[PDB]
């Protein structure tokens, strides 16, 4: 449903 | 938000989306009150009846957003949480009394055309504006109906309701730390917050200094937009001493 | 802080949004 957000914010 | 409309660009630049890291989904609304502090409802973070108890690392805040689902490249900013603070007398057991929490960001966020803090009320502005009939504005990406979801941020203006009417609309015990807002059945117009709008701001534009103040936090409602029910909002000014204590101690 | 509650795309440019007048009219 949501567009993937940049991986940097999950690291 | 039920029976609202699409926000204009930059209309609510203090709007914050609380976002779950995994699975990636909307958790709540929130508001930006400085470059380092975000205000939300306590039940957005801690609600044992629903097995909800988030920690800092579970969450992100997304600031400057308009679209609900899109990653708004070059516009939104995403921040990690340093620390969550929940009001020590938050009553999740009974009636969501003192439904308020602060989140401190790991790093300050850069202000822009789309990112800018809302004011918190002083005693005088609260006294002047928190009156039955006076309208405030609620914003969020929550559901469009009780029983679907918006493309972009929604906005609705709603009148503050007389305390006895709020009390007589519900069996829940109301407290001085809450106010209610919404149209009466006989008023024709309607609108309410809904699931997903929790923690977002109820704001008013002071006619004295032309600044926006956050008077309330989206807290609770029996359903969404039901005739004879009202939305209940955390009374920000009544809890401002706690806000200040936290910011002074951990800022 | 000092600049709180003044929107870059509205108050800072002396532009009004489409429904803020509804709020003002209720402040009697
Ligand atoms: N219900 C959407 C809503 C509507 C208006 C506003 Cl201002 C906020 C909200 C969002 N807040 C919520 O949904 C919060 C989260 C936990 C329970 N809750 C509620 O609003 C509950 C009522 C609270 C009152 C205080 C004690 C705990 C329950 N209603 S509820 O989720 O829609 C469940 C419900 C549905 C229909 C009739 C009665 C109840
Ligand atoms: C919620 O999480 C914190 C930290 O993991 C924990 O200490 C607490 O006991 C949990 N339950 C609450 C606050 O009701
Ligand atoms: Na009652
Ligand atoms: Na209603």
């Amino acid at each position: 449903d949501f567009e993937e957000i940049p991986e940097e914010y999950l690291q | 938000i039920v029976e609202g409309s699409d926000a204009e660009i930059g209309m609510s630049p203090w709007q914050v989306m609380l976002f779950r890291k995994s699975p990636q989904e909307l958790l709540c609304g929130a508001s930006l009150i400085s470059d380092r502090w975000v205000l939300t409802a306590a039940h957005c973070l801690l609600y044992p009846p629903w097995d909800k108890n988030f920690t800092e690392n579970d969450l992100l805040v997304r600031i400057g957003k308009h679209s609900r689902t899109r990653y708004e490249r070059n516009i939104e900013k995403i921040s990690m949480l340093e620390k969550i603070y929940i009001h020590p007398r938050y009553n999740w057991r009974e009636n969501l009394d003192r439904d308020i929490a602060l989140m401190k960001l790991k790093k300050p966020v850069a202000f822009s055309d789309y990112i800018h803090p809302v004011c918190l009320p002083d005693r005088e502005t609260a006294a002047s504006l928190l009156q039955a009939g006076y309208k405030g504005r609620v914003t969020g990406w929550g559901n469009l109906k009780e029983t679907g979801q918006p493309s972009v941020l929604q906005v609705v203006n709603l009148p503050i309701v007389e305390r006895p009417v709020c009390k007589d609309s519900t069996r829940i015990r109301i407290t001085d730390n809450m106010f209610c807002a919404g149209y009466k059945p006989d008023e024709g117009k309607r609108g309410d917050a809904c699931e997903g709008d929790s923690g977002g701001p109820f704001v008013m534009k002071s006619p004295f200094n032309n600044r926006w103040y956050q008077m309330g936090i989206v807290s609770w409602g029996e359903g969404c937009d039901r005739d004879g029910k009202y939305g209940f909002y955390t009374h920000v000014f009544r809890l401002k001493k706690w806000i200040q204590k936290v910011i002074d101690q951990f800022g | 802080e000092a600049d709180c509650g003044l929107r870059p795309l509205f108050e800072k440019k002396s532009l009004e949004d489409k429904t803020e007048r509804e709020l003002l009219e209720s402040y009697i």
